[PDB]
């Protein structure tokens, strides 16, 4: 069973 | 190649007289995405890479 | 040259640098009573809009700010923002060209 | 599978 994607509310701008 | 003002003529081929036609310049739609690298984020939505 | 424009709950504006235009969002910060700040909407993008800003504009209904730049004449420089509960959930930066 | 970094938005100034 593979590894789920990790749930990224990420986000926007400069970082 | 001079422009449109120097040649400024469409050409269609055939009689379309009377009809209604509709003319414009096309749109360069472009998008060029990031490179598709590994993103991460921490506790936080501050993304890594 | 370009007078403030104010969206919503914000008010935006160019500083210029030496080559490039910074585009700053003024709005009240939430906790303080009287405290108003600038916050740097194209820190991401700070050689994007050259500089000559003399138009800032957009619409409320459909969420941008666009910027008329003469340093580039033949680009609409979009800002696309989405507010939910008091955040950002959208900042795109990307210009229009018609020729 | 070797174990990713850390994701450390971390900070500045005096530690």
């Amino acid at each position: 069973k593979k590894s789920l994607s990790v749930a990224r509310s990420s986000g926007g701008g400069i970082n | 190649t001079a422009g449109w003002n120097s040649d400024p003529w469409l050409r269609l081929s055939g009689n379309l007289e009377g009809r209604m036609v509709y003319i414009g310049f096309n749109i360069n739609f472009v998008y060029e995405f990031s490179k598709f690298l590994i993103k991460q984020t921490a506790d936080d939505g501050s993304t890594s890479t | 040259r370009a007078r403030p424009f104010g969206i919503g709950r914000n008010v935006y504006f160019a500083s210029p640098r030496s080559s490039f235009t910074s585009i700053h969002r003024y709005y009240a910060v939430q906790d303080v009573s009287s405290v108003k700040n600038a916050e740097d909407i194209t820190s991401h993008v700070p050689n994007y809009i050259p500089n000559g800003v003399f138009s800032i504009c957009g619409s409320g209904t459909e969420n941008f700010c666009s910027v008329l730049s003469h340093g580039d004449p033949s680009k609409i420089f979009m800002y696309k923002f989405l507010y939910l509960n008091e955040e950002l959930r959208q900042q795109s930066w990307s210009h229009w060209d018609f020729g």
